[PDB]
RNA sequence: GAACUGGCGAUGCGGGAUGAACCGAACGUAGAGUUAAGGUGCCGGAAUACACGCUCAUCAGACACCACAAAAGGUGUUAGU
RNA sequence: UUUGCUCCACACAAUAUAGAUGGAUACGAAUAAGGCGUCCUUGUGGCGUCGCUGAACCAUAGCAGGCUAGCAACGGUGCACUUGGCGGAAAGGCCUUGGGUGCUUGCUGGCGAAUUGCAAUGUCAUUUUGCGUGGGGAUAAAUCAUUUGUAUACGACUUAGA
């Protein structure tokens, strides 16, 4: 069909931070269609991919992935905390990430 | 705090050889928990009689539940409170279904209209008004009229989403 | 104190029809039609029996109920305007210089022209509002009559005429000269 | 959800709308705001005109052309409110600001696009009834905006064209609903009703 | 010749008014207003649906267009008796408001296979609807 | 210029925008969890939360140290004697 | 001024992405009111119905979507070719007419898929640019130097010169 999506759309908002100090090791992700920590609990442990393009082919591709996972809920409005094997670049504040349905408990 | 309970606290002077079996003074205290209830009891016994917590004893503390929590009553409330430049006695009327809820409303109302904290207020007396024509405040009397009914114009509906596609209406 | 419900009654005579959409009020009587916009009050209008209109405020404060009674007065004034109309009579007060007042056309527009006020060389002009008719009353000296269906227009035009003749740089207790509203009444009054 | 969100600024409160839009742009949503001249500010017109005159009198003493700039158009007053709500001196804030377009009226191609509202910034939902409020086009005109009348003329003729479009769409909607009425009580309709459709 | 004034009907906060609770332990059940406490609080009772007699804030509930005759301050047993006598439940179920609510839960409870069947049925209905829309 | 104690000096860290001394808390290198003081419209991480009231200012108000205000007065509005 | 320049199409190569991954799905007003349908005597009209969120609507099935046989209706969609009409606020889009050409999951069949080995975006978009191929199109200027003085510190300005 015209749709092939098997992931949930997400947006990289910022690092974990206080007013004036940020923590690049933890990222804050807004998952589309999630408005409460109760709903965000379904996504805990789900794998996250940041998919970007580069001019240089490396291993047969110009597409590169940064892999991570949802670790806990954040705040009251369905935002979650996520950790990646390498921290997100921080120019991706506002960029789109993919939250897959694996590992699945349903 | 505003989730008030009502306690009876009964205490007495510490018994001695000259006066065994003292007189078992009792108060009704509106407080959020028993610790505060006992403290308020000792504060008031401190102010009225020549007794203190060290030379006294608490023999009983019991929560008093509302007899008919689902019966709308009118409450006369006599309070004494401290303003920024004096002490004043007031009478107020609360339409509510329980004494603890009426006292909650009283504390909110004193804080709102007179900037009086819980620190500054003495609850002299809370008493149900047994019948109408004894209700003295018009802001309570206006709710006692026969076949009372009023609309709620300009209903504002809370949106779960940032954006709306429909220009909401306020009909109700 | 947020009174639960405040209400006023508007009596509509036999030959008058009142049509009130949201807050746009139209009153049609034998003498004509008037329209008032009342979208600044937040009141509720109810028709009872084709002779009575109730106007109400729900959960309203002191200022809100004051505005409610003001709205009742305004609608009553429009009904009175279409039934019997308003007439303001003004007198000319002068000590030495006869105040000359006339109606002139500048370009298809009626103007009240005032000359010789305190011996001035300045000709004062006051536009005549729509629905306001001016007549210089005979059989009584120095009187001008403004009549119309809206007390707002009649009274405002009379006030403009009164204010165009204010004395400057004099003791106005002594120089009492001017044109003053002497009577506020109705056209057909009985 | 949609790639570009077009907000009809009519009847919104400037600060609450600006806060919403600032968060959207910083989160990566592209926003176009139309009809900025119909935006509202709480408080009476005289009071908001006094506030803008206080803003006008602030200028660099030794050279006025390098001082605070006082933009008069309603779209720029809204843009200024959204700045200061955005960290505009950084690359990220600049990137957020290129995600925003603000207009007076509804110019093309947005005049044929769907417009949305932000309920948490709507005046009718937010302000207490009876509280006085200001209209942005009127405040801007009193401050020195030059184009209130041309915008009003263009809005009137756009409203005419939109009215004929709506009449055609309403006629087609009526006949589509009529056809869907004939589809009822059929077996497919009964099954869809059982399944929830 | 006839004075005309737009009525502007509102649902009235009154004894016997049916409300639909939207937040709390009830959260979606019908109750009746038995007595008015103040401009913002009323005493409600939902005996048939399991809503306990309680003082509630008017912001927690939405007034429905349904009303039934009820004496002020009626106790739970008489509220239940008059609710059943007035047959509030099916008069509520017949309204499109309740139909819309039921449609929302039915859609929420669908399975993946049921959603696929919905797609197939929708395409089948669409074929005939477009055919008739072209004919007429 | 003295008294007691706690500090700064000799000290970073979170908060008070900013600041030697205030609040919180004192420091090896990291991970995770939880908090303090302070906050949660946006800048800015976190409820445009919930609840009862009050206030409309043609010079509103908006958190201690602290970056001031008085005598006096008002059928503004609210509660009360 | 090197067979230079420009537009169109396809072929390759490079370049990057503030961040596609079903659809930005178009009345205007009011909110102490409105929307829609219907009827009449056409109104600030009567009647009915609706909202209480887009949790909608539309799209949605097929080797990332293959090959093939039919049934039923003459519908739905894509591509060029089209007949016009409208749109200047930044129009650059919207509404159309008529055939052709594919697809159709509206309904019944038949064949294919495997081993990417239990997952690895598993590559399916679109700015820009250059080098090629084959098809149209057009055939200048500015600056320096000289010159004027309506200009001028120098630049600049303003004039003139096949
Ligand atoms: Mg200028
Ligand atoms: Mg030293
Ligand atoms: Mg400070
Ligand atoms: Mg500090
Ligand atoms: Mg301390
Ligand atoms: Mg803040
Ligand atoms: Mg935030």
């Amino acid at each position: 069909a015209e749709s092939h999506r098997l992931y949930v759309k997400g947006k990289h908002l910022s690092y974990q931070r206080s007013k004036r100090v940020n923590n690049p090791n933890v990222s804050l992700i807004k998952i589309e269609g999630v408005a409460t920590p109760q709903d965000a609990q379904f996504y805990l442990g789900k794998r996250i991919a940041y998919v970007y393009r580069a001019s240089k082919e490396v291993r047969g591709s110009k597409i590169r992935v940064m892999w991570g996972k949802v670790t806990r809920t954040h705040g009251n409005s369905g935002v979650v905390r996520a950790t990646f094997r390498n921290n997100l670049p921080a120019k991706t504040f506002g960029a789109s990430v993919r939250i897959f349905l694996y590992p699945s408990n349903i | 705090m505003a989730h008030f309970k009502e306690y009876q606290v009964i205490g007495r002077r510490l018994p001695t050889e000259s006066v065994p079996e003292p007189k078992l003074f009792r108060m009704r205290i509106f407080a959020s928990n028993e610790v505060i209830a006992k403290s308020r009891y000792w504060y008031f016994l401190q102010k009225l009689h020549k007794v203190k917590k060290a030379s006294g004893e608490i023999v009983s503390i019991n929560q008093i539940n509302e007899a008919h929590p689902t019966k709308v009553k009118n409450f006369g409330v006599w309070v004494r409170y401290d303003s920024r430049s004096g002490t004043h006695n007031m009478y107020k009327e609360i339409r509510d279904v329980s004494r603890v809820a009426a006292v909650e409303t009283l504390y909110q109302d004193m804080a709102a209209r007179h900037r009086a904290r819980f620190r500054s207020i003495h609850i002299l007396k809370v008493a149900e008004i047994e019948k109408t024509a004894d209700v003295k405040r018009q802001y309570v009397k206006q709710f006692l009229t026969k076949d009372l009914k009023f609309p709620l114009p300009h209903r504002v509906q809370k949106s779960t989403k940032t954006f709306s596609y429909k220009r909401p209406s306020t009909f109700y | 104190m947020k009174y639960i419900q405040t209400e006023q009654q508007i009596e509509v005579p036999e030959g008058v029809t009142v049509s009130i959409k949201s807050r746009i009020v139209k009153v049609v009587g034998p003498r004509g039609t008037l329209t008032k916009n009342l979208k600044h009050i937040d009141v509720t209008f109810t028709k009872v029996n084709n002779q009575l209109i109730k106007v109400a405020v729900h959960n309203g404060g002191r200022k809100h109920v004051a505005a409610l009674r003001t709205v009742k007065s305004l609608v009553d004034n429009m009904i009175t305007g279409v039934t019997k109309g308003y007439k303001y009579k003004m007198r000319y007060v002068y000590a030495h210089f006869p105040i000359n007042v006339n109606i002139v056309e500048k370009d298809g527009a009626k103007f009240i022209e005032v000359r010789n006020f305190l011996g001035d060389k300045k000709i004062r002009n006051v536009p005549v509002r729509d629905g306001v008719t001016i007549e210089f009353s005979t059989n009584v000296k120095d009187e001008i009559v403004l009549s119309g269906n809206s007390v707002e227009d009649v009274s405002q035009n009379a006030a403009d005429l009164q204010q165009i003749c204010r004395v400057r740089n004099k003791d106005i207790r002594k120089f009492l000269d001017g044109i003053y509203v002497s009577h506020k009444g109705f056209i057909t009054e009985d | 959800v949609e790639p570009v969100v077009v907000i009809d600024g009519k009847g919104h409160l400037v600060g609450r709308l600006a806060s919403v839009v600032a968060k959207q742009l910083l989160n990566g949503q592209k926003i176009v705001v139309v009809r900025a001249e119909e935006l509202n500010i709480s408080g009476e017109f005289f009071r908001n005109k006094l506030k803008y005159h206080d803003f006008l009198r602030k200028a660099t003493a030794f050279n006025k052309t390098r001082g605070p700039f006082h933009f008069r158009a309603p779209s720029r007053i809204f843009y200024k409110a959204l700045r200061g709500m955005v960290s505009h001196k950084t690359a990220r804030g600049k990137a957020a600001l290129e995600r925003l377009k603000v207009f007076e009226g509804i110019p093309p191609p947005y005049d044929k696009k769907k417009r949305v509202v932000v309920p948490q910034a709507l005046r009718v939902l937010r302000l207490k009834p009876g509280r006085k409020y200001t209209t942005l086009g009127k405040l801007s005109t009193s401050v020195g905006w030059k184009y209130e009348d041309v915008v009003a003329k263009l809005e009137a003729k756009r409203k005419v064209s939109s009215a004929e479009y709506y009449a055609k769409k309403r006629a087609f909607t009526k006949k589509v609903a009529s056809a869907n009425a004939t589809a009822a009580e059929s077996d497919v309709a009964k099954q869809l009703a059982a399944l929830g459709y | 010749t006839d004075s005309i004034v737009k009525a502007s009907n509102w649902r009235l906060v009154e004894v016997g008014r049916v409300v639909l609770i939207k937040k709390g332990q009830s959260a979606g059940k019908l109750a009746a207003i038995v007595e008015i406490i103040d401009q913002k609080k009323v005493l409600i009772d939902g005996p048939k649906a399991g809503v306990p007699r309680q003082a509630i804030n008017l912001g927690q509930v939405v007034l429905t267009p349904l009303t039934f005759a009820l004496p002020r301050g009626a106790r739970t047993a008489t509220v239940s008796k008059k609710w059943a006598a007035a047959a509030v439940c099916e008069k509520w179920a017949a309204s499109s408001w309740a139909k819309k609510i039921a449609q929302r839960e039915r859609r929420a409870a669908l399975t993946d296979f049921e959603r696929f069947q919905v797609m197939v049925l929708r395409k089948q209905k669409r074929y005939t609807v477009k055919k008739a829309l072209a004919k007429a």
